[PDB]
RNA sequence: GCCCGGAUCCGGGCACCA
RNA sequence: CCGCAGCCUGGCGUUGUCCCUCGGGCGUUUAUGCGUAGAGUAGGUGGGAGGGGUCGAACCUGUCCUUUCGGGGGCAGGGGACCCGAAAGUGAAACACCACCCAUGGACGCUCGAGGGACUAACCUCUCGAAAGAGAGGAACAACGUCAGGUGGGCGGUUCGGCUGGGGCGGCACUCCCGCGAAAAGAUAACACGGGAGCCCAAAGGUCGGCUCAGGCGGUACAGAACGCCGCCGUAGAGCGCAAGGGCAAAAGCCGGCCUGACGUGACCCUUCCAAGUACGGGGUCACGACGCGAAAGCGGGGCCUAGCGAACGCUCGUGCCCCCA
RNA sequence: UACGGGGGCUAAAUCCUGGCCACUGGUGGUUGGUUAAAUCCGGGUUCAACCGGGCGAAGCCCCACCGAAGGCCGGGGGU
RNA sequence: CCCGAACGGAAACAUCUUAGUAGGGGGAGGAAAAGAAAUCAAUUGAGAUCCCCUGAGUAGGGGCGACCGAAAGGGGGACAGC
């Protein structure tokens, strides 16, 4: 599905309609020192089974594909809701 | 990035035959850049800037500027080297070398606001990867005070190097001049950004002379 | 998510606890 | 599904003395450069039309090294003194001198490694010796300790779904949607019957205007059942993304104009789930703020309606602040 | 002390023991890719944690050989 | 004082719990062990160790599941120091 790179909606900063630029959402680093993988460590040192559940069976095939709209005035993001679709074309 | 002091001692090299020679002509002091760690891509080597240089060495450059009929007689009070009228600057079409020369060896190319987009055609191409930026002009009658600005500034750009070289002075001035002579290009890169780290040496000579020591 | 090679895709070896 | 031994390999320790080579760097040292247009080797940024010139130049004649033998770079003598342009070409010119860069090779002092060789005194093996000690061979490797990667049913712990005209094999009646079963309120079972979903669309979404569809008949060159034009009839026999059912004609269909309400925050209600507890999902009605389209009333938090979806903990992003200690 | 110690398969003698190295397994090799800890370099942190880069053994990817190694020994069309 | 399980529970089970338990080896005494701050807590205070009632199923650990789990302080018993 194409969408386009340029969109007029609701800035709440702003309190009115502004431009707003379109990307897909893409997440970041895992970043070790975060609590949960302090935590994992802390459980994998010495002697024991596989420590935790790892997934094996998978029925999904296609992801929620997530807007990102920049507010072009004072840099405002606001996050929608992902929607099951194959690969979002957001070529204008 | 250079001491108060540092640059009279800069300049006490440049004066002193300890890094000079003394030929039939009066020396001229030149700046060379020497860093480490900057790429073209992450788009912090702008330097496009000009510099109002209080002290004026003896010896005047190649200073061209491109007047109108409303101030056909300030301009000439300044001597510049060559100047060519808006009414007949039309006339170069065809000619290329002409184009290139005069306009390599001078340090600018002031053309009017009003033939502000006839100064992209002609000398666009020509100078193209040699980087002459042709600055608007006051329209006001007064423009001797406007060149004197441009007799002793240099124009700065770099495309693809991280160096540039360009006139700061000479040795007419006196040993504390060059405090005032750089201040301005310090002033300036200081005002601009900040990359003191990358810096590793710098070397103030003169015309003849060799790589001298900078403290830093 | 990587490296790398090959025409965004493909291949090889390693990264990957809902 | 996982673990653990054993084995293989690398780092650190026990572990020491002499070299040589190579590769990195640090402060130095230096001499070497042809996409095309052209006096011809423009590799680039600048000062710089002056630079060299008894403050000894252009020029013939050879020894010599080299190259895309293109051509330039250095030799003293014969010459006792001359050439580049400010002039002609180049998306970028001056062998006019001086600087840095890209880029070749070598050398100084220091550091880091990596490799190879030798040696014997650690260590090991054997012999003699009651022991003390002596001799021979290997040798900084092996061996051992510790860490890391690989291999590893050798050994240990475990899991080996459900429904079901017995179980198994098969199927999925295991989540969701339509018709019928279903007996004219509501609820209702079958390994009952007929089938579908796990998406697609920046328009196939919002609004405003104009128009009328399938099929048939009469008249027209190519023209034919089926091209365009002029008329008559036509309750829908069409179309509405996709199953089935329902709905729709100055439209909910077809064609256009302008748009992004497929909007930020916060509630309530229906269904899933009858009366009578109940997670998600889906839908409906609104308040505040802001828009779009319309002359306007107004319509619009997607698709004409009923399917197209997922807890805790963990990670991550968005958004304004709160906290970190005897 | 190889006319040996250890480990497999077949099963006296007679006549014989065919073709196949694609798969798995074993052995060897390597232009090359990937490759842990440690060490080295850059950033960051008044120090660290933390981000990168380089170097990177065995193994794996790749190549060859082996059937008295496990074993396997079809179909279609035409004359 | 060292070495050191499984059954069971988690409605399966491997981290976990069971449990430093059961058990094994070494060493005492009428009691052992601990014991005179490189301690606590917080506007500059207390003052060696041990035991009881509490603080308290609190802070906190955990397939953040089943479950596990302090200390300071307060009230007492004895209250030495070399």
């Amino acid at each position: 599905m194409k969408v386009p790179k340029v969109i007029k909606t609701y800035c709440p900063k702003c309190k009115t309609h502004t431009e707003h630029s379109v990307s897909l959402y893409k997440g970041g680093k895992r970043r070790s020192l975060a609590e949960g993988q302090r935590r994992y460590e802390r459980k994998n040192v010495g002697y024991g089974s596989k420590r935790k559940p790892e997934q094996k069976r998978f029925a999904k095939t296609t992801k929620k594909q997530t807007l990102v709209l920049k507010c072009q005035k004072c840099s405002y993001t606001i996050v929608k809701e992902g929607m099951r679709l194959k690969k979002l074309e957001l070529v204008e | 990035l250079a001491d108060k002091e540092s640059l009279i001692e800069a300049l006490k090299l440049a004066l002193s035959t300890e890094y000079n020679v003394k030929r039939n002509f009066t020396q001229s002091v030149e700046i060379i850049l020497t860093f480490k760690g900057i790429d073209m891509k992450k788009g912090d080597l702008k330097l496009r800037e000009i510099v109002p240089l209080p002290k004026q060495p003896s010896k005047a450059k190649r200073v061209l500027v491109v007047p109108s009929f409303e101030q056909l007689e300030y301009a000439k009070k300044a001597s510049p080297n060559v100047v060519i009228t808006r009414e007949e600057l039309q006339k170069l079409q065809g000619q290329k070398r002409p184009v290139k020369k005069l306009a390599r060896q001078n340090e600018w190319f002031l053309i009017n606001q009003e033939s502000m987009a006839l100064a992209g055609r002609i000398l666009g191409p020509a100078l193209g990867p040699r980087g002459k930026f042709p600055t608007p002009l006051p329209n006001t009658a007064d423009i001797s005070e406007y060149i004197n600005r441009f007799k002793r500034s240099v124009l700065v750009k770099t495309k693809d190097q991280p160096q540039v070289q360009v006139f700061i002075g000479t040795e007419d001035m006196k040993p504390e001049d060059l405090a005032e002579n750089a201040i301005a290009v310090l002033n300036a890169i200081e005002n601009k950004a900040k990359v003191e780290t990358n810096l590793r040496n710098i070397y103030v000579k003169t015309t003849m002379g060799k790589a001298v020591k900078v403290k830093r």
